[PDB]
């Protein structure tokens, strides 16, 4: 159907230039009106602007004029979001959506592209497993997981058994350490009878640092 | 410059009752305001248009109106496990301004957690660090208290907790308390525990494990 996929997260230094991309997939039509949206982690959203494939007179928004500029593509119909003079206030999650209310009756939102404007460098996390002990069983049923420590860019995607597991999943928010780094744990509950070589893996992925490790978990 | 508000920072309702969310502004417009839901960690969703309908929405479990300097949105929990945050937009004209939005706190019964403790990975010892995690799978409510003990010795400050969002199905909570020190401090002792005094518990339940089996 439609996908409207955007690129992965990025990290630059204060005083850089960035041009974001959000693909069209199923929206090859020219009647769609895609808008730009910011979302800071402090629960605050804003309307950056919009664009019309046919004469997109929109390109700015008061209090933002000069900080960004949208443009479009004719090869794959991918709207580009140029952002320069970046500061830490620009740090937010951004989106794209196609809703033509006078032609269609549905829309779709992009996966999201996260930006980090800080002076620190990229850093792949550390993946230490969580073996199920004899005390990790509560009523013939145990639990397990893994821990990801020390990743500077916030976007870390913990998959399990290659996007095939979802039952009882609890992925924790990124708590910061005194080291100035993030850490989280991805746990899951399982039956104690699965000790007969039922294998599970933390298919974690760190797109910024190009850090992709799928670590297995084993008791003791 | 058009502004708007929710006049409510956080909201808490029961499992089945209805709840009416307000959204106000400084101008006046009709059949133009839409609403959205930012699902927990998931993208915002097209919740309404013009205060009318929305694709693949609820039958009518949520409903609201109000034009001019007043508006609302009432949601009857008929088959509603949904817990997220919701926002109003002034899509009638530029800057298509938004609003403060309000969180939704589904109330439910008290639930006791299931507790499991995990030792640091043998791999983590190769770095001189030791991260001990006490886990709480499913429980309610939010307010609680954790205490760390090592061969009777209490611990302070050396622990950090991570609080999840609320689960879609069960309204149970999940927290991860993380105790971390050097492997030197670690190997210096044998018995490690986390004491847990939950509001939905009679006496603090202290779970432990001995090193080296």
């Amino acid at each position: 159907e439609v996908q409207l996929q955007q690129s992965g997260a990025e990290l630059v230094k204060p005083g850089a230039s960035v041009k974001l991309s959000c693909t069209a997939s199923g929206f090859n039509i020219k009647d769609t009106y895609i808008y730009w949206v910011r979302q800071r982690p402090e629960q605050g959203l804003e309307w950056i602007g919009r664009i019309d494939p046919a004469n997109g007179n929109t390109k700015y928004d008061p209090k933002v004029q000069g900080k960004a500029t949208i443009t479009a593509d004719t090869s794959s119909n991918t709207a580009y979001l140029q952002l320069s003079s970046l500061t830490f206030e620009d740090t937010a999650v951004y989106y794209c959506a196609l809703e033509h209310g006078y032609y269609d009756v549905m829309d779709y939102w992009g996966q999201g592209t996260s930006v980090t404007v800080s002076s620190a460098s990229t850093k792949g996390p550390s993946v230490f497993p969580l073996a199920p002990s004899s005390k990790s069983t509560s009523g013939g049923t145990a639990a397990l997981g893994c821990l990801v420590k020390d990743y500077f860019p916030e976007p870390v995607t913990v998959s399990w058994n290659s996007g095939a597991l979802t039952s009882g999943v609890h992925t924790f928010p990124a708590v910061l350490q005194s080291s100035g780094l993030y850490s989280l744990s991805s746990v899951v509950t399982v039956p104690s009878s699965s000790l007969g070589t039922q294998t599970y893996i933390c298919n974690v992925n760190h797109k910024p640092s190009n850090t992709k490790v799928d670590k297995r978990v084993e008791p003791k | 410059d058009i502004v708007m508000t929710q006049s409510q920072k956080f909201m808490s309702t029961s499992v089945g009752d209805r709840v009416s969310v307000t959204c106000k502004a400084s101008q006046n417009v009709d059949t133009n305001v839409a609403w959205y839901q930012k699902k927990p960690g998931q993208s915002p969703k097209a919740l309404i248009y013009s205060a009318s309908y929305r694709y693949s929405g609820v039958p009518d479990r949520f409903t609201g109106s109000g034009s001019g300097t007043d508006f609302t949105l009432t949601i009857s929990n008929v088959q509603s496990e949904d817990l997220a945050e919701y926002f109003c937009q002034q899509y009638n004209s530029y800057p298509y301004t938004f609003g403060g939005g309000t969180k939704l706190e589904i109330k439910r019964t008290v639930a006791a957690p299931s507790v499991f403790i995990f030792p640091p990975s043998d791999e983590q010892l190769k770095s001189g660090t030791a991260s001990v995690v006490c886990l709480l799978n499913n429980f309610y409510p939010r307010e609680a208290k954790v205490q760390w003990k090592v061969d009777n010795a209490l611990q302070s400050g050396n622990s950090q907790e991570s609080v999840t969002e609320q689960d879609s199905k069960d309204s149970t909570y999940s927290l991860s308390s993380t105790l971390t020190l050097s492997k030197a401090d670690y190997e210096k002792h044998k018995v490690y525990a986390c004491e847990v005094t939950h509001q939905g518990l009679s006496s603090p339940v202290t779970k432990s494990f001995n090193r080296g089996e």
